[PDB]
């Protein structure tokens, strides 16, 4: 048998929240990736296609979570590879190549096993021109790398060393998926330019802003193929990328989700690290919320969310060693703003 | 190893 | 041997939008082959080089003639990449490796690789864009490629050696396909004529209409404009035959999702039809999906984006339904205002 | 037994001076440090998390001495990198991996001890962008440097060129940067 989507994204919910709209994304591929492997290349209708999956985001939406995620519940081979380090052209560095023989050691050196693997990369908004069209002094990881990552996922074979006769092998990329996906910075800017049409000096100019428009979810959802050509990438490597997924910015009640029902919330670890320190930690709900706008304000994203908790105990933290006969530790709204202490119990 | 030029 | 009539025919089996082009590859086709029949015997000296140079969009099927034309052709074919191709072979790749593994398909026959077909993808790649330099993908690779494609015999190693030999394989009789995606070619010509912005009463002014950019603009290419590009004029000189290919037509794209053997909607549904129920697709949706297609001026290849997100939610929950016989799609579900409806 | 923030702190009083809040940040993060190491491997909350340090000061104020002083009581390997040399996408200057071949030249090539270890970058913000708004091409030791940072800190081991053509992999999901 083969997971099913609402299966599979149950378990997701485990370790995500407020993402549904990239969970079911993730979703029909791994099951049309399953089901591509189900049968021994016999359908109804020969030549299956292949699709490939763009992540888009702001920072510290999750992006990077769900591939680790997926790895632990995905039975296939799973690689987590980086655009920063391709050299295009065989410069000095790793090659695109690399990739592929990462995915080797995952997979134990199983060609049949590492054709219908799963590869995911990061960072790859990095990798696109400066906003111009030609490229002045042929960047390696511009105008470059770019077009080198179009055959892989065209399909192709690429020779990769066996191990560390000397000959190598080949092995297909017509029916592996790769998911590319980076916080892409600047963006805004850009969707902003072809769809507000309302710049300029008048009485029947339309110019309300900081209020209303400029949301960074909403320019995001309205983004098209047409959009990111201004921004740098390559019409090319946009077509071999059909599927596009637009997260949206935490909301404040996500905040609050995220700090409780996640596996690895942070209000759980900081527990667990006074755990063994023998106090028990506790957060009263009205501190919680406190916390939650902070961290908007900020823009910083969830990852941004430890610089407040951490300057708010970091006096505690230091005195608790030295303290002794310490049942319990209350936190309070307060605590946060810094204005009072938190209390203790002896 | 690489190039570099710029101004 | 060769057919212009009935090649052209057989392209249209795979490929659909383009007729100007294939009128034009039957004819350097035909010509090339013709010339290796009679070899320099004519009265007529000094006779002109037959090459290939497809210029396209993207998606307009540049990859795809090379792959039909060599299922249909009887002589070994290749597709290689210039994007692997480096001067002085530092680490990346050498121009004599594409002979090599043109031999490869050969079987190690001179004789029978002299008339084989080469197609070099991303010929964009190689253009010098050496403002601020040493360079190994620009001027040195066209360099190179400039020389091979002027003819002359480069030693290779037969089978690798067990010799300290090298056959001397011709390469004026060999065939070559220069083409790839063109980006800001387009930018270039219309730079250099405009024939507007007239102020006057008289003069006329179109902002929106671009005379057919995506096709007119191409048809009046000029050798000069690739220039100013980046590429070397001999390495122009050598290919007197252009193929310019207009962007596809909303009645075209209808055609590739029901004619091909690949189409989306066929393996689509057959994908369905693993699970256990039947896909249906009405012709309203279809035209509905042309002009959305269209909009995004990504290609066929972006095609499947419009097709596979209006799909997300309905192949999200469709295993959990049950007792579903048949799936009925219809226009709205295109534009997603409305769910599709499903059959019991 | 372990130290304490107390402990750790009157040892860089002595050599540091007028500095307190800026004492207590270092001494939890080298105090908590010990903890997450120890706490591994079937401790009950799963997934610990990381804080790293950002400190930000006047010139010849004392951010140089405290990463020196720190490695003399610290008993886990500790370096002392720069961002000035570097560069990313393979170019002549240094690139990232180098950092990490620094660590194992004091850790005895140890890979299970080198995880565990401390690293310091100085003068971080010269590859700070120079305020380039307008988009005219990529920087070299810019931009593209923090590009390259990102994967490193979250944790992906990327190669060691051992002092034999195979290189090793090194963690540094639990490594900490200051
Ligand atoms: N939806 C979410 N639910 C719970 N925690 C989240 C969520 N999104 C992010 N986080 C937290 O943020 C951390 C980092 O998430 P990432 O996947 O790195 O976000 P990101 O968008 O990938 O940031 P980038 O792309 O690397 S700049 C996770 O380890 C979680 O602690
Ligand atoms: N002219 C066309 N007619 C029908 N289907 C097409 C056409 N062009 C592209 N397609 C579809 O798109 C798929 C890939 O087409 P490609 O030829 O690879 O696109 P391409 O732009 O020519 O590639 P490049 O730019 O040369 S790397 C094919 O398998 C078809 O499904
Ligand atoms: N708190 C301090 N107590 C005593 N001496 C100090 C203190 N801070 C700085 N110094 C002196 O300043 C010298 C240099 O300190 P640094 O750490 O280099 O300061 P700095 O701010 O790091 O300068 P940079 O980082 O190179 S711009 C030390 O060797 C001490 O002699």
């Amino acid at each position: 048998a083969l997971p099913t989507p609402h299966e599979i994204r149950n378990h997701l919910d485990d370790y995500v929240i407020g993402q549904e709209q990239a969970k079911k994304v993730l979703a029909v591929a791994v099951y049309n990736h399953y089901k591509r492997l189900r049968n021994g290349d016999t359908s109804n209708g020969v030549e299956l296609g292949k699709s490939n999956i763009l992540l888009i985001g702001p920072t510290g939406s999750g992006k990077t979570l769900l591939a680790e995620t997926l790895a632990r519940l995905l039975d296939v081979p799973f690689t987590m590879a980086d655009a920063t380090t391709l050299t295009e052209a065989g410069y000095v560095g790793e090659d695109v190549e690399n990739i592929i023989q990462k995915l080797l050691q995952k997979s134990d050196y199983d060609v049949q096993k590492a054709q219908r693997g799963i590869v995911y990369i990061d960072q790859i908004d990095k990798i696109s021109r400066k906003s111009d069209n030609p490229s002045i002094t042929r960047d390696v990881s511009g105008e470059g790398v770019q077009q080198a990552l179009l055959k892989l996922i065209e399909g192709t074979v690429a020779a990769v060393p066996p191990q560390g006769q000397q000959e190598f092998l080949q092995v297909d990329t017509s029916k592996i998926l790769f998911i590319c996906g980076g916080a892409f910075a600047g963006l805004d800017k850009v969707i902003s330019h072809r769809v507000e049409t309302g710049s300029g000096i008048g009485f029947g100019a339309t110019v309300k802003a900081k209020s209303d428009k400029a949301s960074e979810g909403e320019l995001l959802a309205q983004v098209e193929p047409e959009d990111l050509i201004k921004f740098g990438l390559i019409p090319e490597f946009i077509g071999r990328l059909p599927v596009v997924a637009t997260l949206n910015e935490l909301s404040e009640e996500a905040l609050i989700q995220i700090l409780k029902e996640p596996k690895n919330a942070l209000t759980k670890q900081y527990q667990a690290l006074f755990n063994l320190e023998g106090v028990d930690l506790e957060f009263r709900d009205e501190a919680l919320d406190a916390i939650a706008k902070k961290a908007m304000a900020r823009k910083t994203g969830a990852r941004g969310l430890r610089s407040i908790v951490e300057a708010a105990l970091l006096d505690t933290m230091y005195d608790l060693p030295s303290m002794e006969d310490v049942e319990k530790v209350v936190i309070d709204e307060s605590v946060i703003d810094g204005q009072s202490e938190p209390l203790l119990i002896y | 190893x690489x190039h570099x030029x710029x101004x």
